[PDB]
C-alpha cells in the first residue's frame, strides 16, 4: 500500500432540474440562496454525504471500504476487516474505513486530540448564476388524525429549482494522505463516485440531479506546482451563443478549460 | 463584543438603586480580560417563553456544551469558554433584565427576538421601540425620514451615545445571535431614515401606515400571511436595516414569489377584493431596487417614465381596470392568474390578454358608461406607443419595475373616475 | 412618432392594416354600435389566413362610401393599404403568440398615427 | 528586511467565537491563532515557530448566516481485536434521534487579509536549521502556489486563496478609523494543558498588532 | 418476495387534448407552467396519484396489494393496524425500542401495502410506523413545447342556494390546454427494493398501470388523455452501466417536418430512440 504521489485539484459541475438539491433548514427547507449573490448554494457535507453514500452502495462492506458515518443505509449482511497505543487505533481505522481515511474523522483520545484530518477537502458549491426556486402548492386524499378529520384534504408546499448548473471545488493533499494512506484506487472510487453520485441519491424532493463534468488538475510535483485559486479560473462557463432568458437545460451552458501550466496536467473524467 | 457589552450594562444599572440589582479552576476570563479567576463550570440560565426568548425552552442557554461534538482541547462543559462566575452572573443578569417585557426594551421580529441598549441614559432607549416597529412617534419618524437630525424634534438626545442591538433565536434551549450592531444613536437613526425614505410609497388605502412595520413587511413574504412561515434568514437579513447595507438578493425572488403564488381572498369577509400586490409588498419592491440595483423609483405615478417593464405594469393595470368594469362582482381577475408570466414572460401572454380587454371594451361601449370604454382604449394606445416589442423574457428587476408600474398605475385608477 | 413604416414585419403589417380598416369603416359609418375591431379580432388573429380577405371586401365598401362627397380622405386609406400590402407576399394561416402580440404592438401604433392631427 | 506578507482572500471564513462556539459566531477578523494555522499550512517543520507580527484588515466587515444538519458526538475509540471477534459492523447512524444535531453559523463574506509574520528556532532546531533558509523555503512556496495543505479561513469548508506580497500592503477599507472589537483569542498555551489566553484588539488603520503569544506577560 | 434484480430508467410521453392534465392551487385552477417560459407541468404526485388509482381499481383490494392514501382513509388508524398486526403497544410519538420490531412495523407496512412498497411513505405521525424511500421515483413531467391555457366560461341554468342572483345566470369557468405532449422521467433502484421487497410482479404491474394510467381516468376536467411512448432501459446489473441522463437524451422528440403552426395531435411530433451503451437494453416496445 502506498499513498497517491501528486496534489490534486477538480472541478465538478452538475446540474439539478426541477428539484431542490439542498433544503436550508433556516429558510423552511427552501432551497439555499446566497444573500450576496443570488446565486443557488449547495454546503460541502451534502456532496461528502451523497458521496458515502455512493461508496457504501457500490463496495457494500468490501474489505478495505466500510463507511463508518452512516445515515440509515445501513446492512448487516457481512463485515470483515483488516486485523492490524493510540496510534495502532488510528491506523486501524483508516486502514478499513473509507470515509475516515478520505475525509477525516475525530475520536475521543487524548494523546492527539482525535485529530485526523484525510487529504480529500470540499468547498461550498454555488450556482453559475442565480436561482429563482418555484413553489408548488399540493394537496393530500388522507388526513393523518381524526381530530383533524371532524372537506378532509390537507393542502402542502413543495420547493423546486426550475434549473441550475452547481460549480463545486476540491483539494487533494498529497502530504495529508501520506499520513492515512489514501491510495491511488481510492482515488479512482473517488473520481467514480464523483462522477456517479447522484444516480443512487434518487426521491420525491431532489427531481433529477446528474453530474456534467469533471475536470482534475493533476500536479508534477508531491505539493503543488501552481496557486489553486488560477487552476480554478482556467475553467470558463458561459451561456450558449444562441441561448437567451432563463437557463433550462445544460445545453444553454458553455464551458472551457484553457491551457494549465506547464507543471498541471489537466484531466477531464467527463 | 456583545457579552461584554452585557456585562457593561449590568455595571451600568447595577449601580444605580433602583431599575436593576446588585446582587453579586483559576484561569482568564474573556469577558473582562482579567487574569486568575474562578472560572464557571455551568453559566446561570436565561430566561425563555412569554419573559424570554420567544419560541425556547424556559431554560435556555447561550454557552452550553453538553455534547461532546462541542467540546475542544480536553475541555469539559463551560471550561471550553472561560469566563469569570461574576461576569458570568452580571452578563446572563443584564440579558434576563432586558428580556423581560416590563422594561420598554424589547421587541419580536418574526423568529427572532431583540433587545437594545445604549451604554449610557439616553430616550433613545425607548424611542427605538417605536422605530423598529411603529404604532410624538410619527414627527420623530418623518424628520429622520427626511434627513434632519433627531435633536430637531428632541435636542435633549446626545446623538454620540453608542448603541447597541442584539438579535436572539431559539433552539432546543439554546440561543444563537443572529445579528449585532453597534454605533452610535445618531447614526443608526441616519440609517433608519434612509430605509423608511426608500420604502415610501404611496398607500393604497387610508388604513395603511406611512412607517409601515418591519413585522408587517416581512408578514406580507410569508406563505398565508402568518408570523410563522416568515424565512428566518429573510428576516435576519432584512440587519440591512440599521446597518445601511444592501438588503438580502432573496428579498426580491421571495416577494416576487409570493405574489406569483397570491390571489383575492374575499374569504377574509374584506369587502374590497384584497390586492396581490399590496402597499407593503410594493414598498420591499421599491427598496430592494433603490438600494441593490440603484435604479430609479417614483412614489407616485410617473407618466413620463417610457421605461418598457414599467410601461407594461400599467398596461397590465389598465386592462385589469377594464376586466373589473365589465364584469362587477367577479370572482377572480387576470391579477389573480397572469400576472406572474405576464412579468416573467410578457411575450408569451399579453396578446391573450389584449384580446380579452377588447372583448371587455366591447361589452363597454355597448352597455352604459359608453365612452369608459373609449378612455381605456386610449390609455392602452398611448402606453402601447412607447413599446416597440414585448420582450421575450424580463429580469427579475424588471419584473420588480412590472410590479412597480402596476402597482402605481392601479392606484391612479381607483377614484380616476 | 413610434410607428415604423419601415419595419415590415408580416404580423406589425396585419395590425397596421387592421388599424387602418377600422378606421375606415369607423369613418364610412360614424355611431356604429361595434368597430370592426370588436366583430373580428378574435378570428382576425386566430386564422388571418380566411378572413383579411372579408376584411378588405367590407374596407373597399366603406372607402367607396366615403369617396362618394367632399368629406373624402378614401384616397388616403387606400393608398395606405395599398402600401401595407405591398411589403405581403402571403397572409399567416396562423400566428404563434410573439406574433400576435406584435400584431398588436403595429394595430396600436397604426391606430395612434391616424388619431393625429 | 525580515518577515513575511502574505495576503489571504476568500468569499467565506468563520474564526468561531470560543463562547458561541455551537451556534457558531464568527470574530469580526481573523484572531492571530488562525494566521498560525493558515502559515503552517503553507511550511511548517517543528525546529522552527511561527509568530505573527499583524493583520491587515482590506474588506469591510460582512456578516451571514448558514444553518446546517451536523453531528452531536465524536466517535469513540474502538478495540481492533475485539471488533472482528464476532462479524458486525461499526458506525454512527447521523439522523438516528439525538445524533442530528443542527448548528447555525454567523459567519464572514468577502474577506481579505495580510499576514506579517517572522520565524523563530525552537529547541528541537538542529545545528543546520537557520531561520534564513526556511524563509527562503517559505517564499518559493507561496510565490509557486505550493502547500503542505489547502490553507482554510478557519473552517477547512473555507478555502483560502494565498499569494506572497512583495511590496506595499494595499490600502484597507479602514484606513482613517480606530475601532475596538474588545478581547479576542490570542492561541493556545499548549504547554499550560491547551490553556487559552486573550489580548484586547484595537484595529486603528485597519491593522490589528497583537503582543508576541511566546511573550511571558500574556502567558500564565 | 424476492426483490428485483436490476436497475431501470423509463420515458414516459403522454398528451391532453382540451383538458386540464393538473390544476394549479394557486393560479384559481389553471394548468400548472413554469411561468418563465410557459411550459407546462404536471407534478409527480399527480402521476403517482394516478398509478395507485389503477392499481387498487384493478386489484380491488387483493391482499399484499393494499393503497396506503386512499380517498377517506385516517393514516394513524391504519398505523394502528401494523402495531395490532405485530403485538406492539405504540409510544407516545416514537418507534419500539427493540429494533428488531420497529423493522416488523415498518416490514408489515411495506408488505402489504404496494404505493408504500413502491414510492415509500413518511409514517412519523403520532403512531410511529417509520419511514420508506421506496424504489420508484419519477420526475415532473414537463411538456415539450410551451403550452397556451386558454380560459372557458360556462354557466349554469340552476342555483344552489336561495338567491335571486337570476339577473344573469350563475357563472363558472374552466381552464384547458388546447394541446400539449409531456414529458416525465423516472428511475428505479434495486437497492431500495431489496429494502422494501418490491417484486418483478411488482414492476410488471407497474408497467401495466404507466401503461394504462389515463384510460380509467376520465372525467369532467381531464378532457382526453393518453399514454403515447413508454422507454424502459434496463441495466444489466445492480447498479446501473451507464448515467441517468445519457440514457434519457437517447429520446429525442421534435416536430414532424411536414407539420406547422401550433401542435394539435401527436402526429404532429416525431419521437427518435438512439442507440443504447452496451450495458443497456432499451424495452421500446411498451
Amino acid at each position: 500500500m502506498t499513498a497517491i504521489a501528486n496534489r490534486y485539484e477538480f472541478v465538478l459541475l452538475f446540474d439539478v432540474e426541477n428539484g431542490n438539491p439542498n433544503g436550508d433548514p433556516d429558510a423552511g427547507n427552501m432551497p439555499r440562496i446566497d444573500p450576496e449573490t443570488g446565486h443557488g448554494l449547495v454546503t460541502d457535507v451534502c456532496l461528502k454525504r451523497k458521496i458515502r453514500n455512493h461508496v457504501a452502495l457500490t463496495k457494500e462492506g468490501a474489505e478495505r471500504f466500510n463507511i463508518y458515518i452512516q445515515e440509515k443505509a445501513i446492512l448487516n449482511e457481512t463485515h470483515e476487516r483488516a486485523y492490524t497505543d493510540a496510534k495502532r487505533v488510528t491506523d486501524w481505522m483508516c486502514t478499513n474505513f473509507y470515509d475516515i481515511r478520505t475525509f477525516g474523522a475525530v475520536m475521543t483520545t487524548e494523546v492527539n486530540c482525535g485529530q485526523v484530518r484525510g487529504p480529500v477537502q470540499m468547498a461550498f458549491a454555488r450556482s453559475v448564476e442565480p436561482v429563482v426556486p418555484q413553489e408548488v402548492s399540493i394537496t393530500r386524499m388522507a388526513v393523518t388524525t381524526k381530530a383533524e378529520a371532524e372537506d378532509n384534504r390537507t393542502m402542502g408546499r413543495k420547493h423546486i429549482v426550475p434549473y441550475g448548473l452547481y460549480v463545486a471545488h476540491g483539494f487533494i493533499s498529497a502530504p495529508l494522505a501520506e499520513k492515512t494512506g489514501f491510495s491511488d484506487e481510492d482515488l479512482t472510487l473517488f473520481w467514480d463516485a464523483l462522477v456517479n453520485m447522484f444516480e443512487h441519491d434518487r426521491s420525491a424532493a431532489r427531481g433529477l440531479m446528474s453530474s456534467r463534468k469533471l475536470i482534475v488538475f493533476k500536479h508534477q510535483n508531491r505539493l503543488g506546482n501552481a496557486p489553486a485559486h488560477k487552476l480554478f479560473d482556467l475553467v470558463k462557463v458561459s451561456r450558449a451563443e444562441g441561448s437567451s432568458g432563463p437557463a433550462r437545460s445544460f445545453a444553454d451552458y458553455a464551458v472551457t478549460v484553457g491551457q494549465a501550466p506547464e507543471g498541471v496536467e489537466v484531466k477531464e473524467m467527463l | 463584543m456583545i457579552l461584554q457589552a452585557l456585562h457593561g450594562y449590568y455595571q451600568r444599572m447595577s449601580a444605580d438603586p433602583d431599575a436593576g440589582m446588585p446582587p453579586y479552576l483559576c484561569g482568564q476570563c474573556l469577558i473582562t480580560g482579567e487574569r486568575q479567576k474562578p472560572i464557571a463550570q455551568l453559566h446561570p440560565s436565561i430566561k425563555g417563553g412569554r419573559d424570554g426568548v420567544r419560541g425556547a425552552q424556559a431554560v435556555a442557554s447561550i454557552v452550553s456544551f453538553n455534547n461532546t461534538a462541542f467540546e475542544s482541547y480536553g475541555k469539559e462543559q463551560s471550561i471550553n469558554a472561560p469566563v469569570s462566575q461574576e461576569a458570568a452572573f452580571s452578563y446572563v443578569t443584564a440579558l434576563n433584565y432586558l428580556l423581560n417585557p416590563s422594561n420598554r426594551q424589547k421587541v419580536t421580529i418574526a423568529d427572532a427576538t431583540v433587545v437594545f441598549w445604549a451604554e449610557r441614559s439616553s430616550p433613545a432607549e425607548d424611542i427605538f421601540a417605536g422605530m423598529f416597529d411603529p404604532p410624538r412617534m410619527h414627527d420623530l419618524l418623518v424628520a429622520i425620514r427626511s434627513g434632519k437630525r433627531a435633536t430637531d424634534i428632541m435636542p435633549d438626545m446626545d446623538e454620540s451615545v453608542r448603541f447597541h442591538v442584539l438579535g436572539l433565536s431559539p433552539n432546543a434551549a439554546r440561543l444563537s445571535v443572529r445579528f449585532w450592531e453597534v454605533d452610535t444613536v445618531g447614526h443608526m437613526l441616519d440609517k433608519v431614515g434612509r430605509h423608511y425614505r426608500e420604502l415610501e410609497i404611496i398607500p393604497q388605502f387610508n388604513n395603511e401606515q406611512e412607517f409601515p412595520s418591519l413585522s408587517t413587511l416581512l408578514r406580507q413574504t410569508a406563505v398565508l400571511n402568518k408570523t410563522e412561515n416568515i424565512s428566518p434568514v429573510l428576516a435576519g437579513g432584512l440587519r440591512a436595516m440599521l446597518t445601511g447595507g444592501p438588503y438580502p438578493q432573496s428579498l426580491l425572488p421571495a416577494v416576487l414569489g409570493r405574489i406569483r403564488a397570491e390571489h383575492a381572498r374575499p374569504e377574509d369577509k374584506s369587502r374590497y377584493r384584497l390586492e396581490v400586490v399590496t402597499y407593503y409588498r410594493a414598498a420591499l419592491i421599491k427598496a430592494y431596487l433603490i438600494r441593490n440595483r440603484k435604479l430609479e423609483v417614483p412614489v407616485s405615478l410617473d407618466p413620463a417614465r417610457t421605461d418598457r417593464p414599467y410601461l407594461l405594469g400599467r398596461l397590465f393595470a389598465v386592462l385589469e381596470k377594464a376586466q373589473e368594469d365589465a364584469v362587477p362582482g367577479a370572482n377572480a381577475t387576470i391579477k389573480d392568474r397572469y400576472l406572474a408570466s405576464a412579468s416573467a414572460n410578457p411575450g408569451q401572454v399579453f396578446h391573450m390578454l389584449l384580446k380579452n380587454a377588447s372583448n371587455h371594451t366591447a361589452k363597454l361601449r355597448k352597455d352604459p358608461e359608453r365612452k369608459s370604454a373609449i378612455h381605456y382604449e386610449i390609455m392602452m394606445q398611448e402606453i402601447i406607443d412607447n413599446i416597440s416589442d414585448f420582450p421575450v423574457t424580463m429580469s427579475s428587476d424588471e419584473q420588480g419595475l412590472f410590479m412597480i408600474g402596476y402597482y402605481h398605475q392601479r392606484k391612479a385608477l381607483f377614484t380616476k373616475k | 412618432v413610434s410607428l415604423d413604416p419601415a419595419r415590415t414585419d408580416r404580423p406589425y403589417l396585419l395590425g397596421r392594416l387592421f388599424a387602418v380598416l377600422e378606421k375606415a369603416q369607423e369613418d364610412a359609418v360614424p355611431g356604429a354600435n361595434a368597430t370592426i375591431k370588436d366583430r373580428y379580432l378574435a378570428s382576425a388573429s386566430a386564422n388571418p389566413g380566411q378572413v383579411f380577405h372579408m376584411l378588405l371586401k367590407n374596407a373597399s365598401n366603406h372607402t367607396a362610401k366615403l369617396r362618394k362627397d367632399p368629406e373624402r380622405k378614401a384616397i388616403h386609406y387606400e393608398i395606405m393599404m395599398q402600401e401595407i400590402i405591398d411589403n405581403i407576399s402571403d397572409f399567416p394561416v396562423t400566428m404563434s403568440s410573439d406574433e400576435q402580440g406584435l400584431f398588436m404592438i403595429g394595430y396600436y401604433h397604426q391606430r395612434k398615427a391616424l388619431f393625429t392631427k | 528586511t525580515y518577515g513575511i506578507r502574505l495576503r489571504v482572500w476568500g468569499d467565506y471564513a468563520c474564526f468561531t467565537r470560543p463562547e458561541m462556539k455551537v451556534e457558531r459566531v464568527s470574530y469580526d477578523v481573523m484572531p492571530p491563532s488562525a494566521a498560525r494555522g493558515i502559515l503552517e499550512a503553507i511550511h511548517w517543520k517543528p525546529a522552527i515557530r511561527w509568530i505573527v507580527d499583524r493583520i491587515h484588515v482590506l474588506r469591510p466587515i460582512v456578516f451571514d448566516n448558514v444553518r446546517r444538519n451536523e453531528v452531536s458526538s465524536k466517535i469513540p475509540k474502538p478495540n481492533p481485536a475485539t471488533a472482528m471477534r464476532d462479524r458486525k459492523p461499526l458506525y454512527f447512524l447521523v439522523d438516528d434521534g439525538s445524533n442530528r444535531q443542527q448548528r447555525a453559523a454567523t459567519l464572514l463574506r468577502n474577506v481579505d487579509y495580510v499576514i506579517e509574520a517572522h520565524f523563530e528556532l525552537t529547541d528541537k532546531a538542529g545545528a543546520e536549521d537557520n531561520a534564513g533558509k526556511h524563509l527562503d523555503i517559505f517564499r518559493r512556496r507561496a510565490r509557486a502556489g505550493q502547500s503542505f495543505q489547502q490553507p482554510c479561513l478557519g473552517c477547512r469548508e473555507f478555502p483560502a486563496s494565498f499569494e506572497l506580497l512583495e511590496g506595499d500592503v494595499p490600502l484597507s477599507c479602514y484606513a482613517g478609523e480606530k475601532r475596538d472589537l474588545g478581547y479576542m483569542l490570542l492561541d493556545i498555551d499548549f504547554e499550560r494543558d491547551m490553556t487559552p489566553l486573550f489580548f484586547k484588539a484595537v484595529m486603528e488603520d485597519g491593522v490589528i498588532t497583537p503582543p508576541s503569544r511566546t511573550s511571558p506577560e500574556v502567558r500564565a
